[PDB]
């Protein structure tokens, strides 16, 4: 009976506004409960052994690299660090339903998605030390990495700017007949930017085969969500775009599997988004330039996703303390040999600070490079030189 | 109108400036089997007619329309080029690319140097109508190209005529670089000349001399080409005075030899452009041949330039820099 | 039991994608129907017969004022020109609800309000002409207008800026304890861009008493809204943010008016945030510049506003052919008067080129005028002077 | 660190330039009851301390956190000031403007003159931590202001110092223009003086001569001032050349008089900053004072910048002009 073009719906003849609901929102999706028991016989995916060991040595290998890495920037080593405490959960549990060859691009504050796809301690010690193994020739701040060989793409500081680029590369995907995804991560603070509603309406619009992927910790910065947003989360807006939205444990590996995998299947196959909003809890500092405690764990000791994955190996067998001993004792050596090479390594040549503005180099860029030069044969003994390549 | 239009590769045809766009498309359509177009209003042919044609003829995949949103038209450009599609995105005025300034200049612009050149999105060219067209006042008029020169890892280039714009547009949208394309709107129609119908390139990063002369230089860009080219007709005719006339067409990186060899040669330059003098180009350019040719100069620079205001509606005749203007600091640049 | 800081909800055992609902969307509120009679009494406004009149003589005023520039613009007199028709209602309908000190914000296709608010002719005309009674000074293209008496902000361009301004004078009204409301109109193409993203959700988290009015007219330019999104509307959008939203029919001027005056009343009490919808149709071309056959009336003809009122007028024996005929004339002739006026009337001087810049004209900018004035003694016989002040 | 800082109007106390701030946002909210502070995590005291305690002393309404979305910060401050209200947005990193910008260039900048003085944003104020700090790379380091100067309607203010920074930082809250005024982020800490308790105003557009000289005029702007004074000491020492140093401070509108006065006396001319040379505001001083001073030139005028690359982490130490580099290009111009 309505014409408009802009909207389906039927007439209603009483004034009635639509309410938000927002202290019952939409539901978390649970599969174990806090001491790892599946709680519905019906969404165990039964994952076999070597891959459920994997999640979990890929989360206590990326919280051993993460504590000595913040030791090292603590110490003036490195200039700056992130830690991913809390949320190890959400990026192995996701990039395991992927496929290899699926592009990922992230935010910043998912590392455990690169160590899952074998991403080697020297390159991730590399690009936080900038030195001349990393392949991002020490340009960008520490914990900035990427990876062509395994569909990251690098990572860049402004927020959610990632958004709508990945819509473009699975748009892309989609013309090519792929048989691929493109998964976006971001956090919950970053979704208040221009930028996502940009790539949730384009996605939706331009029917790409996407999943939005939220960590929601809570916090951005020292900002609660309580002054972030007033709907229901991030979930809560993807329907409004026309997207298939749920919400997950994010602390629960095998929540954060299924919704993947479920996700990663029918985004594939139908050229459609989907929206997974994983709720966790960011236990630690947003940074090491940030004091946490100038502004708020149960969550480390209660709810930690590592040890909810550890219960669950220890109830079918599959661990115990002599293994979890041994595992401590080599994740350690093998983090420690990365980090005593990587200080040992020197820092890139300084004509690298001009390659790669352009493909080429224009004259006029060569010209300042030679300018460099000239200034380095003088002036040199005031620079840090005996450090750095060539 | 305040200017004049004035009129080796196959068979050409006559074409107005948006027609050698369109022609430049297809071209690149035709022979790249990844390039697509999209923005606002594109899929029924443009606001401007650049696109007429292109869905029936490549597809409603290659050829679409975007939500009303400058960041994501941008933003979703890259994402295609990060994958090594060419991605040929739509502004739909130059005025309006400032949503998309932060995606341009943060993420487009550094994608290689930040990733060791392990991501590019060298394959994205945005093309967006460009300067004055009578009565647009602030925000149809605009002329952005300044604002984008200050920014390492984009090219920014500005044909002045039909033949010009296919060549440029070509070379900027196989150029492995972000390129911006800014399509002097009021030259949309009213300049037609031959155009080859089969694709050629114009290389960037290089200014074309199109009038010889011993006296002064005269620099412009766009439109304003066959501004300071009438301007040299009326210095010969007026004061018996030899200009050379340089379309600059590459605002980033430029062609500094040129323009600097050219001023060796005659020892006095005049730029103009509509955009405001303030942080214009015409400052980067003043500077740059003052470092080159100091010894040269037999005068001061002369910059004429939009004043530093908005664009305004009704007082555009007073506002652009037209040729009286020019005519008369080359005048006084001439009596130095 | 869930603890997530981020949301609040309960946990859920199994798997469940939220779908949107598209094909039944949020209903479209109706009072009256084609024929002008009221469906539900217990919704009739029971506006008296005067402000009813307003209502009717506003908008075919407007329409009388569109035809004529409309036709002025074809003929070289103005530069350009955009009509409301098919809108006319939601323009007089929501401002009728409003207080006439409460501030709008707008786009471009909303000049009923103004009208509304009694804006005389010859300044409507004088902005379109940029004539020497423009308070505009001539300066943007016509269309653009503005009126601090009538707390009407000054229209610009770039679509969906005013959006989070909007919200700012909203919480700066809040803070005055002003008892006043903003309201902030745009188009659903308007509303995909990054800064409605960011309006609707500062309004929500920092509780400002904001209407947000969206008219939903089918296209934007040559986009129909099946390449603008693809939920549902604009108004299933706003609940994600936490805003009460409603959809209207925007060709019914009471229903129009009653979901304007509820959420008014409620947003200055509550200082929350309300969106209405008002769907319709726009039945003129995008603009001067637009021929609007390339790319697609019912409308004009079977469901039209002005129609739609008319005939509740008739119903309540508040209007007749006579009166009809009467006001046809003289609404003709009073536009016809501020017409001619307004062609007669010369531009403003061109000093005025330089001014309000900046508040005070700083000394480089005077030079810059000065230049020009000196231009204009030597080479003035090359420049429109004649129809210039001073 | 690459360069060293060097230390009427009532009681005064050592501060620090992110103290210096937040006495300057203290007093103008003490004595303006409209004004209001809001931006990413201001509430708790700032990710810089530049507003602890504030929101403790003023209350929540007037000082708080927005979402993270900068168009919206802008947009938002806009709104505020159009009706007369003082607002002063935090932009968390200058780096981090840019989704602002069609705000700040085509909405701010353009407000007053677009509706003939009927509605205005003079009450904004965007304030920002600006320039490098050693490891910031590519988005944490930038200066940005040469991409602001192109916009007509907007002030543009850098400090160098603590009691710069508080006078500068009144004078723009209380103009009646859109401000911005970047904070050199390596100088929070660093730089520690004594600054009046009570508010005091420096006048905007006029730039200030800190060292008296005859043979060269060197102008910088926020740490790099630092940097020219201490080239200065250099040249006296080394070369027996006087140098005029100058602190330029407001970029737009920016004292052309001053430093065309000091160069008519001079003769010479360097100016130095650490955003990229190609685009950077030195263009716009060089050709300006070409111009104005043509026959007063003995040398080329210099310009010692940024290069024209993104801004990188490990190699900043190459990167920034710093004192070697600036005191080379000097006596090569001496030698001239
Ligand atoms: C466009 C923009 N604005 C501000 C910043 C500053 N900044 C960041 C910024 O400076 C930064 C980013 C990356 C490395 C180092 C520093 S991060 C951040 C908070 C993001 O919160 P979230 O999205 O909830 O994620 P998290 O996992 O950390 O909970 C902010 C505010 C930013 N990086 N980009
Ligand atoms: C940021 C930006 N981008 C593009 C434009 C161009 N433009 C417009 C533009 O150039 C323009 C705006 C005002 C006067 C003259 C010209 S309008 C428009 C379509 C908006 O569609 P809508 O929001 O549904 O409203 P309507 O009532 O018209 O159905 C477009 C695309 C624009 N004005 N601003
Ligand atoms: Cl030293
Ligand atoms: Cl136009
Ligand atoms: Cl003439
Ligand atoms: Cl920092
Ligand atoms: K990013
Ligand atoms: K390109
Ligand atoms: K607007
Ligand atoms: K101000
Ligand atoms: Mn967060
Ligand atoms: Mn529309």
């Amino acid at each position: 009976k309505p014409q408009f073009p802009g909207a389906s719906a039927e007439f209603i003849d009483k004034l009635e506004f639509i309410q938000p609901n927002v202290i019952s929102g939409i539901p978390i999706y649970r599969v174990m409960d806090r001491q790892g028991q599946i709680i519905n016989p019906s969404e165990d995916p039964h994952l076999p052994k070597e891959k459920v060991l994997k999640l979990y040595k890929s989360m206590t290998l990326l919280n051993t690299m993460d504590r000595i890495l913040y030791e090292s920037q603590r110490q003036g080593r490195i200039s700056f660090y992130m830690t991913n405490y809390g949320e190890e959960g959400t990026h192995v549990g996701s990039a395991a339903a992927l496929d290899n060859t699926d592009l990922v691009f992230g935010q910043y504050r998912e590392a455990g998605v690169l160590m899952y796809r074998d991403y080697p301690l020297e390159l991730f010690m590399a690009q936080c030390y900038g030195n001349i193994s990393d392949l991002g020739k020490g340009r960008q701040m520490p914990v900035h990495y990427g990876c062509k060989e395994r569909h990251f793409v690098t990572i860049s500081s402004p927020l959610a700017t990632q958004i709508p680029q990945a819509v473009g590369a699975a748009y892309a995907a989609k013309r090519a007949n792929a048989n691929r995804v493109v998964i976006c991560y971001f956090g919950e603070g970053a979704a208040s930017e221009g930028d996502a509603h940009a790539g949730f309406n384009f996605a939706a619009t331009l029917e790409c085969p996407i999943i939005f992927f939220c960590r929601n910790n809570g916090y951005a910065i020292s900002t609660p969500t309580s002054e972030q947003y007033r709907g229901d989360g991030i979930a809560a807006r993807g329907p409004g775009y026309g997207i298939m939205s749920i919400r997950v444990d994010g602390n629960d590996v095998f929540a954060v599997y299924n919704a993947t995998k479920e996700a990663r299947r029918r985004a594939v196959a139908e050229n459609q988004p989907f929206l997974i909003e994983a709720m966790t809890y960011r236990i630690g500092h947003h940074s090491t330039s940030d004091d946490s405690s100038a502004y708020r764990n149960y969550w480390d000791k209660q709810d930690h996703p590592i040890s909810r994955l550890r219960h669950y190996l220890l109830s079918q067998g599959w661990w115990d303390e002599e293994q979890e001993k041994a595992w401590r004792k080599q994740s350690r050596r093998k983090v420690m040999e990365a980090f005593e090479q990587a200080e040992r390594k020197p820092k890139p040549n300084p004509n690298l600070l001009f390659s790669d503005v352009y493909q080429e180099m224009p004259a006029q860029l060569r010209k300042q490079q030679e300018s460099l030069a000239r200034h380095l044969q003088t002036y040199g003994e005031h620079y840090p030189l005996d450090h750095f390549d060539k | 109108a305040h200017f004049t239009f004035q009129p080796e590769y196959g068979q050409t045809q006559k074409m107005n400036l948006f027609q050698s766009v369109t022609s430049a498309l297809d071209n690149s359509l035709a022979k790249d089997p990844t390039a697509v177009i999209f923005g606002e209003d594109v899929a029924f042919g443009g606001v401007f007619r650049c696109t007429v044609g292109l869905r029936d003829k490549y597809g409603k995949d290659r050829v679409f329309n975007t939500p009303l949103c400058e960041q994501g038209i941008v933003g979703f450009g890259i994402g295609i080029a990060v994958t090594g599609a060419t991605a040929i995105a739509e502004i739909q005025f130059a005025d309006y690319i400032f949503p998309a300034f932060d995606q341009i200049v943060n993420e487009a612009a550094k994608y290689r140097y930040r990733s060791g050149d392990l991501f590019n999105c060298g394959s994205l060219t945005i093309r967006s109508p460009w300067g004055c067209v009578g009565h647009g006042a602030l925000y149809h008029s605009q002329s952005p190209e300044a604002f984008f020169a200050h920014c390492p890892g984009i090219k920014v280039v500005i044909p002045r005529s039909p033949f010009q714009a296919k060549g440029l547009l070509l070379s900027c949208i196989e150029d492995k670089n972000p390129c911006i394309f800014f399509e002097p709107k009021i030259l949309y129609r009213a300049a037609a000349e031959e155009v080859p119908i089969e694709p050629y390139n114009i290389p960037l990063s290089q200014a074309e001399v199109i009038q010889e002369g011993s006296d002064v230089t005269l620099v412009a860009w766009g439109t304003q080409v066959h501004v300071i080219r009438e301007v040299a007709s009326m210095a010969k005719e007026k004061l018996g005075v030899s200009c050379e006339v340089i379309d600059l067409r590459t605002i980033i990186p430029w062609d500094v030899d040129t323009i600097c060899k050219s001023v060796i040669k005659t020892g006095r330059l005049l730029i103009s452009h509509e955009a405001p003098l303030t942080g214009g180009f015409a400052s980067e350019i003043s500077s740059t041949v003052q470092e080159e040719c100091f010894l040269n100069l037999e005068a001061p620079i002369s910059r004429v330039c939009g004043y530093d205001t908005p664009f305004p509606h009704i007082f555009e005749p007073f506002y652009i820099p037209d040729k009286w203007k020019c005519y008369d600091a080359l005048r006084k640049m001439i009596n130095y």
